Formats: C-alpha cells, structure tokens, sequence
C-alpha cells in the first residue's frame, strides 16, 4: 500500500488547483483529503469511496472543493477553487487502515498517508 | 456540529527517559471511542499512532498507550527517546467531518 502523490504548484489568487493522489484493493476503501497550513496543525477535507463514486465534504469546503476517484488508475482527486492566501499548506491524501486483504476489518483511522503536495498561493 | 477537539499542552519540553503525557480534550463525547493519535516529524507525512483510544497500530513500540473515554483521551509515552521528539496530534472519526486537535510539540528541554 503506497500513496503517490502530485507535484507541488504556486497558483494565483482566485484560480483552483488539482491534486491527485495514486493508490499502488483500491475502489472499497475511503480515502481522505486533509491539509496542513505553515505552523491550523491538520485539517479534514471530505473523502471519498471509489466503487460508489461520490464522495462527502466538510462543510467549510462545500462549494469550491471536488472529490473524485479513477479505478482503472486507481487514482484519486481533490480540486479546490477560487484559492486565498489561507488555502497555502501541505494537501495529504490518507486512506484508512484495516485489521488486514479481504480478512481485514477497516478500522476507520488513517494508516496510509500521501507524501503531501504544497500548494502555494500567491 | 462538527467536534471540536482542543490538545494541551502547546508545547511539552522533556529531557529524554521522561514520561510524556499529551492530553486531547472533545467538546462533544467521541462516538464508539473512536479517536486516533499521529506522530509527525518535520517535513513528513503523519504516522499512526493509536486507534479506537487505546489500540496500537502494527509496528508501534510498548512505550506508546493510549487511554480515554467521553471528551477527555491521553496518549502517553511510559519514557521518552530521542526519536520521539515530534508533534502529536489527536483525532475523531466518529461523526462528521473528522476532525483533529492542533497538535502539541514535544520538543527538548533547553540547557540551563
């Protein structure tokens, strides 16, 4: 289980990035996206399970984030649009862990972590 | 109404072999227990730590435990080596969003 993700970006206020995250079983478990500012700690964004192919947001997102998945590539998105100077931080995707293959019991907590990608905003 | 977790201390200065205890505090009672700890070292991804409050994720060495039920969970750390200086974070997964503390540094005791 191996998490790869994009490459950092410097985007313009008010533009919207994509970040994508490569998973290496992918379409039955939730995968996360939450950031990290420079010095707000953690912060969750919504997740997403790619066999059913929508995905559930925190509210403070609602709006200006997307979340979608790809199973032939096994690779997961998040877009997050009309970026501020607040939007600067380290964005991880997380998927969680299980007791495990199919013998495993998810255990809801993140296990596997991305190697993050920073988005800057100028 | 999302739950707010809130750690303390800030920051917690040790020298090494101290117990380190980390307090995280829920405005609301966490939901079947289901609250995580993360360790992160500068430049890194976070790595787990504990589950459902008290169980250790695979690899995790016996000098890590966690403890809680309600609003109020610990993680302690029974002496502390020099690989453990960090940031730990707490989270709940319980009820959405899942949410996390703002992290407490356990960070060296500086020299007298």
């Amino acid at each position: 289980v191996q998490l790869v993700q994009s490459g950092a970006e410097v985007k313009k206020p008010g533009s919207s990035v994509k970040v994508s995250c490569k998973a290496s079983t992918f379409s039955s478990y939730a995968i996360s996206w939450v950031r990290q500012a420079p010095g707000q700690g953690l912060e969750w964004m919504g997740g997403i399970i790619p066999i059913f192919g929508t995905a559930n947001y925190a509210q403070k997102f609602q709006g200006r984030v997307t979340i979608t998945a790809d199973k032939s590539t096994s690779t997961a998105y998040m877009e997050l649009s009309s970026l501020r100077s607040e939007d600067t931080a380290v964005y991880y995707c997380a998927r969680e862990g299980t007791t495990g293959g199919w013998l495993g019991k998810p255990i809801g907590a993140f296990q596997h972590w991305g190697q993050g990608t920073l988005v800057t905003v100028s | 109404m999302e739950i707010v977790l809130t750690q303390s201390p800030g920051t917690l200065s040790l020298s090494p072999g101290e117990r380190a205890t980390l307090s995280c505090r829920a405005s609301q009672s966490v939901s079947s227990s289901y609250l995580a700890w993360y360790q992160q070292k500068p430049g890194q991804a976070p790595r787990l730590l504990i589950y459902g409050a008290s169980s250790r994720a695979t690899g995790i060495p016996d000098r890590f435990s966690g403890s809680g039920s309600g609003t109020d969970f610990t993680l302690t750390i029974s002496r502390l080596e020099p690989e453990d200086f960090a940031v730990y974070y707490c989270q709940q997964y319980g009820s959405s969003p899942s949410t996390f503390g703002q992290g407490t540094k356990v960070e060296i005791k500086r020299l007298v």
